């Protein structure tokens, strides 16, 4: 039952260590991003909106279900 | 007025402000309180909603601008863009406080404040209607 994972582990790395070369521009992994910028459109959930703070909070909904899905899985 | 000098401007820019004001005392807390905040914000527009919502007017429209008016939050006129100002009270739209904007008085608030939120405790706790 061990061993797969491990060979699925080395494919993992030569995908995103090489996709660390193919792009060399990075973020910060475990939907680290997607956090603040669920508040920086929750800020246009603030700043802008005539109605669509609902549309900006909506999408910014979107943002940080993966983390979560992630953690709570 | 005259007893109660102390008065709130605005009865719809105090709201979506402690919406963002809260959302902010929410946004500085994480784990549960910063969604304890956050909904207890989230109860606040519907005040100025079912407001322009009974003006056969889009609430949500009215709401978001205030929402959408601040830099930092308050109400005032002053800055009518960088923070609240005023309501109107047949609209829900931002009325200048002074002019036709709205001010409300201290305790008024705060006690429409804490019992909702002491009825909110309140059936929380009632899991059972038990019978024979």
């Amino acid at each position: 039952q061990f061993m797969e994972e491990t060979e699925r582990s080395l494919h993992d790395a030569i995908m995103i260590v090489r996709r660390a070369i193919k792009n060399d521009s990075v973020v910060a992994g475990g939907g680290a991003i997607e956090m603040e910028l669920s508040k920086y459109l929750r800020d246009y959930s603030r700043t802008i909106p005539g109605k669509q703070q609902l549309l900006i909070g909506a999408y910014a909904k979107a943002l940080e279900i993966i983390p979560r899905q992630l953690c709570d899985n | 007025v005259l007893e109660s000098k102390s008065v709130v401007p605005g009865g719809g820019a105090v709201e979506a402000a402690l919406s963002i004001y809260l959302e902010n005392y929410a946004t500085s807390m994480g784990s549960r309180e910063q969604l304890a905040i956050a909904e207890f914000a989230r109860s606040l527009l519907v005040i100025p909603n079912t407001l322009a919502v009974n003006a056969a007017q889009d609430s949500t429209d009215l709401v978001a601008k205030l929402r959408a008016f601040h830099n930092e939050a308050q109400v005032n006129p002053e800055r009518k863009n960088l923070k609240w100002i005023g309501l109107d009270l047949s609209n829900g739209k931002p009325r200048d406080n002074k002019q036709a904007g709205v001010f409300e008085p201290t305790i008024v608030k705060v006690k429409s404040l804490k019992f909702a939120t002491e009825a909110a405790i309140t059936i929380l706790r009632i899991d059972d209607l038990i019978k024979l």
